[PDB]
C-alpha cells in the first residue's frame, strides 16, 4: 500500500566487538572492528592502522571471535548475528580479489525460547573443538569444529541455572571446562561444568562451587601457566584455580563498574581492564615459581593507567598500542607510555575515530539561509556527549559538551540552539553535590539557577538536568540554566504561542523521587531568550511527567503520564486546559500534521487523535491495536504514519483505505514492514541536498538517527517506482551473495519475539544502491527481461543503461 | 489498644435494639486517631461475627454499617473481604446457617438488606466488588 | 537461616525423657519452615543434607504432608538398643549396614528390597514386627521408625487442642508472648512450644506482627 | 521509569530491559476492571477461557450450562471503560449445541477460522469460527475432562483428550483416527497439556496420582512417571498426594507446573523429570474436575497465576513467592488465561461472571469527590 | 485411632454382600485385607483368640481354592 | 612492573603519523550448522 | 468484510476444515 | 546399547534354513544361531540363548519354541523381534500370540505378504503387535471399525451405512499407513 525508501546516509559508527588476530595472512596481524552490521578488517602497519577490507554482513553482529583450528594456518572467523546466524568465514587472498568465502553457515534458533537477560554470549574452546553458545536461558549451545563431518550438529545442554551472567572457557584442562558465574535467589556463585561431545552432557568440573559478591559481571580465563578464572565485581577481583583463592578489594575500582577486558601478554601475566568511568587499569598476576617445576600465582594488582574513551571493547595490537572501541564515544589508538605525562596518566590519545553515540536527538537547520539544510545532533553519552554538526562530503564537526544532551531546537529570532544538558554529580559531605568534571553548564558564559516556590537518599549519586543556549556562529554555551533539584528535564520545543508574538523556549520537565518509579509531579515552565538572559515568564505544575511536547496552532500540547493535553496561551500571559485525552498508557512521542495529532504509546503503537475546533474537544480517529513498543513516531503525509520498534523495526500504518463501518475505521492498518536492524531515536523532516523542485519521483524526506550512529533516510515513493525497483531489489539478491549466505529477506524481515513477517511497502536504499558498485558483466544478470515503466509506459523493456541512470538520482537524495 | 476492646465488647453485648451511642461516640473518636488502629478494629469486628448468637452478630452489624459510611479505609476492607460479610451478615453460605435467636436472626438479615441497596447506591459505581456484590445476591440467589 | 541450624533447634525442645529413650527424637519438617522463612530452599538444604547421610526424613501419617525428621546417628545407635533381644533383632541389623547407608529413599519397591539389598520373603516380617517396614502398599512400604505410635497420637491430640483454645480465644486471636507466659495445658504433653512452631509450617495462623509483639490468626 | 527510558536510547541497557521491567511491573500492579467490563452471556458458572493464539483479540468461554461465547477484548469506541462485547453465542437455539456442560475449549493454533469444545456430554467437537457451525464430532464412552492441542507442532493435528476412562485418547484433525490410545494410567485423567517445545512430547494427569510425560510417537509406554521425592527408579512413583488436576507447561517448556488436591503445588523438569523443590506453600485445591492456570509469558521473572478457592494467586515460577491475592470472585474460580501482550487476566469462576484483571497506576490528572472518610466532627 | 503403631484414623469398615468397605469410601481389596493380615504378630494372634500354628489370619482369605 | 609490553614486530606502528566487499565468485561451503 | 481467518501466524484451518467437511458430510 | 543388540527372529521351521544361508551371503560378521531339537551343541538350550544375548548375536527360533518358552526368551532384553511369516499370531487369543507380544522390545517387524486374510480382528492382532496403541482395544476396534465396515460391503445397506462403510475404511486406511509398506508386483 504505502510505496516507502529507506537509505543510509551515514553508516554505523558505534563499535560492538574488536578482535587482534591473524585472519588476512599468517604473518600480519589484523585488527577485526564490528560495528552494527560492518566488518572492519585493518592490518598493523608501519604508519598505523592500514584498511584492507570493509564488509557489511546481513545481520546485527552480535559474537565475533578469532579461532585457529589445528592444521590450518590463519585464524577463521566465526560471526553470530542477532537473529541467530552463524558464519565461519576465512580470509582467501587470491591475487588482487580478495573473498571472505563461508566455510560454514546456518541458522541456530530454536523454536521457542526467552532470549537471556545479559545476552547473546558466544565462546570458543581454547584448543578449538567446540563453539558455546548462551542464547537462552536454561540452554547452552554447542557447535563441534571438527573437520570430518559435512555438517556441524548444533545441539542444546540444558543448564541447572537458569540465569548465567557471564561463561567462559577455561584453560589447561585434558577436556572441554565453562567456567560461569550465575544468580540464584542465595545470591552469585560460581560453578565449572565438563562438557562431553561423546555423550551430550555436563559432568563435574575441576573444582567445586565457590559464592561469589552479589553484582560480579566478569569471568576471565587465565592462560595455560596459571590456569583457572578471573572474577571481576564492583568491589573485589578473585582468582579460583580448584585449590587457591585470594581477591583484593582496590578502592580504584569503588568508584565505577568494570565493563571490558583484553589481554596484553599470551601467558596471562598482564590484563587491561575499562570501566564505565572511561578509566582503565591495568591487572597484573604476580608469578609463583615451585621446585616442582610448576608456576603458581602470589597476588593480584590493579593500577589507574590514565583516562580513555567510554570503552565497551578494547584490544591490545602491539608495541604498547592499545584500541579503544566505544560506543558512547569516539573510538581512540592509545599508546601506553612507560613514565606518566606531569598528569598521573600513562596514556595519551594518538588518534581518535569519529563516532555519532546515541543520537538522542537531531534538528535540522538552514544557517545562511540556502536549500542545504545542516543536522545538529545531541549524540554522545556521559563525557562524549557533543553536539555534532552535518553538512557531496558528509563533513562532521564536534561540539565536546562533557554531559549527556536530551533535545535540542533551533529559535531563528534569538540565532540560537537550545540543548537540554544532564551532568553526573557526586554527593559530599557538605549537603551539596560537586562536579567529577568541568563541564558545559559549569562553563557558561553566564549562569543561573531555577527558583520556584511550588515546594520547599543522601551520599548518592545526583543527577541535575540544565538547558543550555548555544550560539548558531561560535558554538559556545552562553547560558546555563540548572533546573530543581532532582528535576529531570524531558522534553523541550521553540514556539510562539497565542497571540503573543514572541518566541519563547518553552520546557516541560518532571521531579523524580527515588522511592518510586512514575513522577508524579512536573513543570511546564515557559523560558525567553532577551538579551543574554532566560527569564521565567509562566510556569505550571502539572502532576505527572512531561515526555513530549509540541506545538499545535499556537497551542502548546503536552504529555502527562497516561494524558495528552492541550494548553493556549493567555492574554495574561498563563496556561490554561482546553481538551484532555486519557485513552492511553504513556504518550512518549507526539508529533503532528495539521490539525492532526499522533501519539505513540509505551505499549500500544501509534495512535492517531485529532482535535475538532467547532467542539472544542479531542478526538480519537484511528488507533493501531498491535502490540508494539515505541520509539519514534513521524507523519510522512497526511495519510501515513510511521513508527519506530522496539525490537528494531520500522512500520508505516494507513488510515484503514477501505472504510466502511465504524469500527473498520477505528482500526490503523500496518502496511508497510522493514527491519532497520537499528534503534531509531528520532524523526525529523528534512534533506540535507540541494532542495530541488522539478521532476523528483523520491516524494518527502524524513532523517533519523539511531542508537548507534546511523543517520538514514525515509522517503514515500510513487506507484511504478515502487514495484521496479523491488523486482529489482529481486534479482540484486541472486548475483551479489551475502557473506554468511543470509537471505536478504530474511534480514530485512520483521522480527518480534512474538512475530516474524516477510518486509512489505518498503525498499532497501543500501541494496540497489550496490548496482552501481557491480562490474559490467554481471550488471546483464540483473537486467534480463526487465520492464521499465513511465508515464503510459507502453511496455518498453528496459536495458543496463537504462537501470544504471535511474538508481543515480535514487543515489543523490541522501 | 485495651480501650477499643472494651468498647467492641460492650456493643456486642449491649442487647438492644440500639447500640448506645456514648459507646459509638468512643469508638468513633478511637478509630479516627489512628488508621491503623481503625484497621484493628475492622478485624475485631469480623471476628465478633464469626462466632454465634446472631443478636451479637445483629448487634455487631450495627457497628459495620456506621464504620462502612463514614471511613474510607473502612470503606476499603469491607469490600476487600465482601464475600465473608456477605455469609456472616445475609446468611448466604450453604453450610452456615444463622444462630438463635430467630427473631433477631430476621433482623440481622431484613436490616442487612437495606443497607445494601443505599451501600449500592451511594458507593456502587466506585467499589467494583461491591457493584458485583449487589448483583450476585439481587439476581443469582434472588 | 540454615537448615542445619534448624533442624538442630527443634531437636533441642524435643521431651527426651517423656518416651523413656526408646523413640529417637522426631522433628517435623512442618516445623522446619518456622525458623527459615524462605521454604522454597529449607527442603533444597535438607535434600542434599539428606543424600549426606547426617539425616533420616520419614514418612509419618497424620496428614498427607506428614513427613518426620530422625537424626541418622540417633536412629542408628537407637534400633539396636530396641532390637537386640528380640526374634526380629536378626535381619533388622542387616538392614542397618546394607539398606540405610546405601539409600535414602522414602519407600522402598518390592523388586528394590529384595533384589538390590538381598531380603528374602520370610524375614521381612521381623522388620515389620517392631517399626522397621511399614506398608505403602503391595509392592512399595515407606521407612519406620520404631514405637512411633504413642508420639503421633499425642501430637494429633496437641495439635488439635491448641487449635481450640486459639478459636476460643476471644475475638479469635491469643497473643504469642500469652502462650509462654501461660502454663501449659496438661491435654497436650509434647510441649506447648513444640506444637505452635507446627501450626506455623502447617498455615493454620500467621506470624502477624504488632507493637505488642507477634500474633497468631486462623486464616481469612 | 525515567532512568529505563534514558538508558534505552543512550544505548547502555539493551532494548528487552525496559519492556521485561515494565512488563513485570504491570503484572503486579494488578487489579480489577479499571477500564473494562465482560458482557454476561452465561447464565451459569464459567468453566474455560482461550486467548485466541495470534493477535489476542477474540476470547472463547464455556459455562456450565453447555453455551460458548466468543468475546471481543479491545475498546473500538473512544471512551474508555469498554465492555467486552460477545461477537456470536452458540446457545440453546444452537442445533449443535452442547446439551452439557462445556468443560474446557481452546482455539486452534496457527489461525483463527477453527476451534474445539469439549464438553461432559461425551463429545469433542470442532467448529467453524465464521460460520459457526460443526465440523467433526467426537463422541466418547466416558465424560471428558480435558482437551489440548499442540501450541508448536507443525507436522500433525492430533487433539489429546482425557476422560473419565483410565486411558488417554489421541484424536487427529486430519483423518479420524479417535483410535490411538494411551495406556499406563489407572483412573480418571483430569489433565493433559502438550510440550511447547517438543511436538510430540505430552504431559497426562490422572486420579492415580501419577503424571506421565508420553512421546506419542514411541510404541512403548511412557517415558518419565514423575515421583515427588526423587527416589531411585510402575505402580508406583506418585506425582503427588492426591488427585492431581491441573496442568500448565512453563513458558519455554523447560519446566512443568502440576496442581494436586493435596492443597500442593510442584514444578517439575521437563527433560529427566525431577521435581526442582519450589515449595509455593499451601494452594488450595478441592476441585474434582480439571483446574485451569496458566503462567506469566515475557516478563522479568515469569509468574503463575492459579485458582486459589475465590481468589486468585500469584507465584514466582522459580522463587515461589506469593506476590498478591486477587480478592474479586464471590465463588470458586475454575479457569484463569493470561493476556501476553498487554499483562492482563481474565479470570472465570462459578458466579457467571468473567473478570479482568488490568494493571494499575496509570491515572487521569485532574485539574476524587467520592473519595473522602466522612466521619462526624 | 491406632495410638506402639502409627497412630492414623483407623476406617469404619462397613459390608455389603461379599464386597468390604472403608470410609473415614475406598473398596477393601482382598488382597488388601491379605496384605494387612499377613503382617500380624504371633503374639497379636494369639490374643486375638487364634492359634498361630493352626489358624493364621491370613488363611482365612482364599489364595488358592 | 607495568611495562615491557609485548611486541610482534618493531616496524609495527613504529612510523606512525573503504572498499566494501562486494562477492561474485561463488564457493559453496563446505559445511553447515544444524539444529534439532 | 470477512471477521476471523487470515493473519496467518502449516494447515490454515481451510484446508484442514474443508477434509473434515469432505468426509462428514457421506 | 551401542551398535545392533541382541535381535531375535521367528521363521517356520521350514525357513530358517534360508535364513541363516542369506545371513552368510549379505552380512557375514553377524553370528546367527537356531534354537531347534537339533541344534548344534548338543546340550541344554538355555546355555544357546545366554550366549546369544550376551555377544549381542542374532537368534532364530521356530514359532513352537516361543510358546513353550514364554518367561525365558523374553527376560533377556531382545533389541528387534522380527516374524516371518507373521500372520501366525493372527488370532489375538492364540497362545502363540500371546508369547509374541511378551517382548518389551519397542522394535518389533512383521514379515507377512498376506497380513489381512479374514476379517479386521487378523489386522488388528498383528498391529497390536507393531502398535498396540494404534488401534484400540479390540471391543473399540470390532464396534468402531469393523462392524461398519463389513455391514457396507453387503449391497443391500441403506445408503447412509455404505458412506459409513467408506468412512470408516478411510480413518482405518490412513492410520495404518506409516506402519505397513505394501508393495504389490
Ligand atoms: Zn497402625
Amino acid at each position: 500500500m504505502s510505496y516507502n525508501y529507506v537509505v543510509t546516509a551515514q553508516k554505523p559508527t558505534a563499535v560492538n566487538g574488536c578482535v587482534t588476530g591473524h585472519f588476512t595472512s599468517a604473518e600480519d596481524l589484523n585488527l577485526l572492528i564490528a560495528k552494527n552490521t560492518r566488518l572492519e578488517i585493518y592490518v598493523v602497519t608501519a604508519e598505523g592502522l592500514r584498511p584492507v577490507k570493509e564488509v557489511g554482513m546481513y545481520g546485527k553482529i552480535a559474537v565475533m571471535e578469532l579461532f585457529r583450528p589445528k592444521g590450518e594456518s590463519k585464524d577463521l572467523l566465526f560471526i553470530l548475528t542477532a537473529k541467530y546466524n552463524a558464519c565461519i568465514l576465512e580470509y582467501k587472498q587470491s591475487g588482487e580479489s580478495i573473498d571472505i568465502i563461508t566455510r560454514a553457515h546456518g541458522n541456530v534458533q530454536d523454536r521457542i525460547g526467552r532470549p537471556s537477560e545479559t545476552g547473546i554470549i558466544g565462546i570458543i574452546d581454547p584448543e578449538c573443538r567446540m563453539i558455546g553458545l548462551r542464547l537462552y536461558d536454561g540452554l547452552f549451545k554447542v557447535i563441534p569444529l571438527d573437520r570430518d563431518n559435512k555438517e556441524l550438529k548444533a545441539f542444546n545442554i540444558r543448564l541447572e541455572e537458569l540465569h548465567v551472567i557471564d561463561v567462559k572457557f577455561l584453560y589447561g584442562c585434558q577436556a572441554p571446562t565453562i567456567c560461569f558465574v550465575y544468580q540464584d535467589p542465595q545470591g552469585r556463585h560460581v560453578k565449572t561444568y565438563e562438557v562431553s561431545l561423546r555423550e551430550k552432557e555436563f559432568n563435574k568440573g575441576p573444582w567445586k562451587q565457590e559464592n561469589v559478591e552479589a553484582e560480579a559481571s566478569m569471568v576471565i580465563a587465565v592462560p595455560e601457566p596459571f590456569g583457572g578464572a578471573i572474577i571481576i565485581g564492583q568491589e573485589s577481583i578473585t582468582y579460583h584455580n580448584g585449590d587457591k583463592y585470594l581477591a583484593i578489594a582496590p578502592p580504584i575500582i569503588k568508584q565505577s563498574t568494570i565493563v571490558c577486558h583484553n589481554r596484553v601478554d599470551p601467558n596471562g601475566s598482564r590484563y587491561l581492564l575499562g570501566d564505565m568511568e572511561g578509566r582503565l587499569f591495568m591487572l597484573l598476576l604476580e608469578k609463583e615459581e615451585q621446585m616442582d617445576g610448576t608456576v603458581t600465582l602470589k597476588d593480584l594488582r590493579v593500577e589507574l593507567l590514565g583516562e580513555t574513551s567510554i570503552a565497551e571493547c578494547l584490544t591490545y595490537l602491539d608495541n604498547g598500542v592499545v584500541f579503544v572501541g566505544s560506543r558512547l564515544g569516539d573510538s581512540q589508538l592509545v599508546k601506553l607510555n612507560v613514565d606518566s605525562n606531569e598528569q598521573g596518566s600513562y596514556v595519551v590519545a594518538m588518534e581518535t575515530f569519529t563516532n555519532l553515540g546515541p543520537i538522542v536527538d537531531m534538528c535540522v537547520v538552514d544557517l545562511e539561509r540556502q536549500g542545504q539544510g545542516q543536522l545538529v545532533t545531541c549524540s554522545g553519552a556521559f563525557k562524549e556527549g557533543s553536539l555534532r554538526i552535518i553538512r557531496q562530503k558528509l563533513h562532521i564537526r564536534t561540539v565536546p559538551l562533557y554531559e549527556s544532551p536530551r533535545k535540542i531546537c533551533y529559535q531563528e529570532v534569538s540565532q540560537c540552539f537550545g540543548v537540554l544538558s544532564s551532568r553526573i554529580e557526586v554527593q559530599d559531605t557538605s549537603g551539596g553535590t560537586t562536579a567529577l568534571r568541568p563541564s558545559a553548564s559549569t562553563q557558561a558564559l553566564s549562569s543561573s539557577v531555577s527558583s520556584s516556590k511550588l515546594f520547599s537518599s543522601f551520599g548518592e549519586e545526583v543527577e541535575v538536568h540544565n538547558l543550555l543556549i548555544i550560539d548558531q556562529h561560535t558554538f559556545e554555551v552562553l547560558h546555563a540554566h540548572q533546573f530543581l533539584q532532582n528535576e529531570y528535564a524531558l522534553s523541550l520545543v521553540s514556539c510562539k504561542l497565542g497571540k503573543d508574538p514572541n518566541t519563547y523556549f518553552i520546557v516541560g520537565t518532571a521531579m523524580v523521587y527515588p522511592e518510586e518509579a512514575e513522577p508524579k509531579q512536573g513543570r511546564i515552565v515557559v523560558f525567553q531568550y532577551s538579551d543574554g538572559k532566560l527569564q521565567t515568564v509562566a510556569e505550571k505544575e502539572v502532576k505527572g511527567a512531561v515526555y513530549s511536547m509540541v506545538e499545535f496552532n499556537g497551542k502548546l500540547l503536552a504529555s502527562i503520564n497516561s494524558t495528552v493535553r492541550l494548553y493556549e496561551w493567555t492574554t495574561e500571559k498563563e496556561l490554561r486546559t482546553e481538551c484532555n485525552h486519557y485513552n492511553n498508557i504513556m504518550a512518549l512521542y507526539l508529533k503532528t500534521k495539521g490539525d492532526f495529532i499522533l501519539v505513540g504509546d509505551l505499549m500500544r503503537s501509534v495512535l492517531l487523535l485529532a482535535y475538532k475546533p467547532m467542539e472544542g474537544n479531542f478526538e480519537e480517529i484511528a488507533r493501531d491495536f498491535n502490540p508494539n513498543w515505541m520509539s519514534a513516531v513521524e507523519i510522512l503525509d497526511d495519510d501515513n504514519f510511521l513508527g519506530a520498534e522496539n525490537a528494531f523495526n520500522l512500520f508505516v500504518c494507513q488510515k484503514d483505505s477501505a472504510a466502511t463501518t465504524d469500527e473498520e475505521r477505528q482500526h490503523l492498518q500496518e502496511v508497510g514492514l522493514f527491519h532497520l536492524g537499528e534503534f531509531v531515536n528520532v524523526f525529523c523532516h528534512g534533506s540535507l541536498v540541494m532542495q530541488n523542485l522539478t521532476s523528483t519521483p523520491t516524494q518527502g524526506s524524513v532523517l533519523f538517527g539511531t542508537v548507534n550512529g546511523m543517520i538514514g533516510l525515509v522517503t514515500s515513493l510513487s506507484e511504478s517506482w515502487y514495484n521496479l525497483l523491488l523486482d529489482m531489489q529481486n534479482r540484486l539478491n541472486k548475483v551479489i551473495k551475502s557473506v554468511g549466505k543470509i537471505e536478504h529477506s530474511f534480514w530485512r524481515s520483521f522480527h518480534t519475539e512474538r512475530k516474524t513477517e516477510p518486509a512489505t511497502g518498503f525498499i532497501d536504499g543500501d541494496l540497489i544502491e550496490s548496482f552501481l558498485d557491480i562490474s559490467r558483466p554481471k550488471m546483464q544478470e540483473v537486467v534480463a527481461n526487465l520492464q521499465y515503466d513511465d508515464g503510459s509506459g507502453m511496455k518498453r523493456e528496459a536495458t543496463a543503461d537504462d537501470l544504471i541512470k535511474v538508481v543515480e538520482e535514487l543515489t543523490r537524495i541522501h | 489498644d485495651q480501650k477499643l476492646s472494651k468498647l467492641v465488647e460492650e456493643l456486642t453485648t449491649s442487647g438492644e435494639p440500639r447500640l448506645n451511642p456514648e459507646k459509638m461516640k468512643e469508638l468513633k473518636k478511637i478509630c479516627k486517631s489512628s488508621e491503623e488502629q481503625l484497621s484493628r478494629a475492622y478485624r475485631l469486628l469480623i471476628a465478633q461475627l464469626t462466632q454465634e448468637h446472631a443478636e451479637i452478630r445483629l448487634s455487631a452489624f450495627q457497628i459495620v454499617e456506621e464504620l462502612f459510611v463514614r471511613s474510607h479505609q473502612f470503606r476499603m476492607l469491607v469490600v476487600s473481604n465482601f464475600q465473608e460479610f456477605l455469609e456472616l451478615t445475609l446468611g448466604t453460605d450453604p453450610a452456615q446457617p444463622l444462630p438463635p435467636p430467630r427473631e433477631a436472626a430476621q433482623r440481622l438479615r431484613q436490616a442487612t438488606t437495606r443497607a445494601v441497596e443505599g451501600w449500592n447506591e451511594k458507593f456502587g459505581e466506585a467499589y467494583k466488588k461491591l457493584a458485583l456484590g449487589y448483583h450476585f445476591l439481587r439476581h443469582n440467589k434472588k | 537461616g540454615s537448615a542445619r541450624a534448624a533442624v538442630s533447634e527443634l531437636m533441642q525442645l524435643f521431651p527426651r525423657g517423656l518416651f523413656e529413650d526408646a523413640l529417637p527424637p522426631i522433628v517435623l519438617r512442618s516445623q522446619v519452615y518456622s525458623l527459615v522463612p524462605d521454604r522454597t530452599v529449607a527442603d533444597r538444604q535438607l535434600k542434599e543434607l539428606q543424600e549426606q547421610g547426617e539425616i533420616r526424613i520419614v514418612q509419618l501419617g497424620f496428614d498427607l504432608d506428614a513427613h518426620g525428621i530422625i537424626f541418622t546417628e540417633d536412629y542408628r545407635t537407637r534400633v539396636l538398643k530396641a532390637c537386640d533381644g528380640r526374634p526380629y533383632a536378626g535381619a533388622v541389623q542387616k538392614f542397618l549396614a546394607s539398606v540405610l547407608p546405601a539409600c535414602g529413599d522414602l519407600s522402598f519397591q518390592q523388586d528394590q528390597m529384595t533384589q538390590t539389598f538381598g531380603f528374602r520373603d520370610s524375614e521381612i516380617t521381623h522388620l515389620v514386627n517392631a517399626g522397621v517396614l511399614t506398608v505403602r502398599d503391595a509392592g512399595s512400604w515407606w521407612l519406620a521408625v520404631p514405637g512411633a505410635g504413642r508420639f503421633i497420637k499425642y501430637f494429633v491430640k496437641g495439635r488439635q487442642a491448641v487449635l481450640s483454645m486459639v478459636r476460643k480465644a476471644k475475638y479469635r486471636e491469643l497473643l504469642l508472648s500469652e502462650l509462654l507466659g501461660r502454663r501449659a495445658p496438661v491435654v497436650v504433653r509434647l510441649g506447648l512450644t513444640y506444637h505452635v512452631h507446627d501450626l506455623i509450617g502447617a498455615q493454620l495462623v500467621d506470624c502477624i506482627s504488632t507493637t505488642s509483639g507477634t500474633l497468631l490468626r486462623l486464616p481469612e | 521509569m525515567l532512568g529505563f527510558l534514558s538508558a534505552r536510547q543512550t544505548g547502555l541497557e539493551d532494548p528487552l530491559r525496559l519492556r521485561r521491567a515494565e512488563s513485570t511491573r504491570r503484572v503486579l500492579g494488578l487489579e480489577l476492571n479499571k477500564d473494562r467490563d465482560v458482557e454476561r452471556i452465561h447464565g451459569g458458572g464459567i468453566n474455560t477461557l482461550d486467548i485466541e493464539p495470534v493477535e489476542g483479540r477474540y476470547m472463547l468461554s464455556g459455562g456450565s450450562d453447555g453455551v460458548i461465547v466468543l468475546y471481543d477484548l479491545e475498546n473500538s469506541s473512544r471512551q474508555s471503560y469498554y465492555t467486552c462485547k460477545a461477537v456470536c453465542s452458540i446457545g440453546r437455539d444452537h442445533p449443535d449445541v452442547h446439551r452439557y456442560s462445556v468443560e474446557t475449549v481452546q482455539w486452534y493454533p496457527h489461525d483463527t477460522g477453527m476451534f474445539t469444545s469439549s464438553s461432559f456430554d461425551k463429545t469433542l467437537k470442532v467448529w467453524d469460527t465464521n460460520t459457526l457451525q460443526t465440523a467433526d464430532v467426537f463422541n466418547f464412552e466416558e465424560t471428558v475432562y480435558s482437551h489440548h492441542m499442540s501450541p508448536v507442532s507443525t507436522k500433525h493435528c492430533l487433539v489429546a483428550v482425557g476422560t473419565r476412562g483410565p486411558k488417554v485418547q489421541l484424536c487427529d484433525l486430519k483423518s479420524g483416527s479417535c483410535s490411538h490410545i494411551l495406556q499406563g494410567h489407572r483412573q480418571e485423567i483430569l489433565a493433559v497439556s502438550w510440550s511447547p517445545r517438543y511436538d510430540y512430547i505430552l504431559a497426562t494427569a490422572s486420579a492415580d496420582s501419577r503424571v506421565k510425560l508420553w512421546d506419542v510417537r514411541r510404541a512403548s509406554g511412557c517415558l518419565i512417571t514423575l515421583d515427588q521425592h526423587n527416589g531411585k527408579k510402575e505402580s508406583a512413583n506418585t506425582a503427588h498426594n492426591g488427585k492431581v488436576n491441573g496442568l500448565c507447561f512453563t513458558s519455554d517448556g523447560l519446566h512443568l507446573l502440576t496442581v494436586g488436591t493435596d492443597n500442593r503445588m510442584r514444578l517439575w523438569n521437563s527433560s529427566n523429570g525431577e521435581n526442582t523443590l519450589v515449595n509455593y506453600g499451601k494452594v488450595c485445591n478441592n476441585s474434582k474436575k480439571g483446574l485451569k492456570f496458566t503462567v506469566s509469558c515475557g516478563c522479568s521473572s515469569e509468574f503463575v497465576f492459579v485458582p486459589y478457592g475465590s481468589t486468585i494467586a500469584v507465584y514466582t515460577v522459580y522463587s515461589g513467592e506469593q506476590i498478591t491475592m486477587l480478592k474479586g470472585h464471590y465463588k470458586t474460580v475454575d479457569c484463569c488465561v493470561f493476556q501476553s501482550n498487554f499483562q492482563e487476566l481474565y479470570s472465570g469462576s462459578r458466579d457467571c461472571n468473567i473478570l479482568a484483571w488490568v494493571p494499575s497506576l496509570y491515572e487521569p490528572v485532574p485539574d476524587n469527590p467520592a473519595f473522602e472518610d466522612a466521619w462526624s466532627s | 485411632i491406632c495410638e506402639g503403631g502409627c497412630g492414623r484414623y483407623q476406617p469404619r469398615i462397613r459390608r455389603s454382600g461379599l464386597e468390604l468397605y472403608a470410609e473415614w469410601k475406598i473398596l477393601l481389596s482382598p488382597e488388601r485385607v491379605h496384605e494387612i493380615f499377613k503382617r500380624i504378630s504371633d503374639e497379636e494372634c494369639f490374643v486375638l483368640g487364634m492359634e498361630p500354628r493352626y489358624a493364621r489370619p491370613e488363611w482365612m482369605i482364599v489364595t488358592v481354592l | 612492573f607495568l611495562k615491557g609490553l609485548p611486541v610482534y614486530n618493531k616496524s609495527n606502528f613504529s612510523r606512525f603519523h573503504p572498499s566494501v566487499y562486494l562477492p561474485t565468485r561463488e564457493y559453496p561451503s563446505e559445511q553447515i550448522i544444524v539444529t534439532e | 468484510k470477512s471477521r476471523f481467518g487470515k493473519k496467518r501466524n502449516p494447515l490454515a484451518s481451510s484446508s484442514l476444515l474443508a477434509k473434515m467437511r469432505a468426509r462428514n458430510h457421506l | 546399547f551401542e551398535g545392533l543388540g541382541p535381535t531375535v527372529i521367528v521363521c517356520p521351521t521350514t525357513v530358517m534354513h534360508q535364513w541363516v544361508k542369506e545371513f552368510h551371503t549379505w552380512w557375514p560378521p553377524f553370528r546367527v544361531a537356531i534354537l531347534h531339537e537339533t541344534g548344534s551343541y548338543t546340550h541344554k538350550k538355555e546355555k544357546l540363548i545366554r550366549d546369544v544375548a550376551h555377544c549381542h548375536g542374532i537368534l532364530i527360533t521356530s514359532y513352537s519354541y516361543i510358546r513353550l518358552m514364554q518367561d525365558d526368551i523374553s527376560r533377556y532384553d531382545w533389541h528387534y523381534v522380527i516374524l516371518d511369516e507373521g500372520h501366525k499370531i493372527r488370532n489375538p487369543n492364540a497362545a502363540v500370540t500371546l508369547a509374541c507380544k511378551q517382548f518389551r522390545t519397542p522394535h518389533r517387524i512383521i514379515l507377512s505378504g498376506s497380513p489381512m486374510q479374514n476379517n479386521l480382528r487378523e489386522l488388528w492382532s498383528l498391529f497390536d503387535f507393531i502398535f498396540p496403541g494404534k488401534l484400540g482395544t479390540l471391543p473399540v476396534f470390532m464396534e468402531q471399525f469393523s462392524v461398519p465396515i463389513t455391514m457396507g460391503g453387503y449391497s443391500n445397506a441403506s445408503p447412509v451405512q455404505v458412506k459409513t462403510a467408506y468412512k470408516c475404511a478411510c480413518v482405518l486406511r490412513d492410520t495404518i499407513n506409516p506402519y505397513l509398506l505394501r508393495r504389490m508386483k
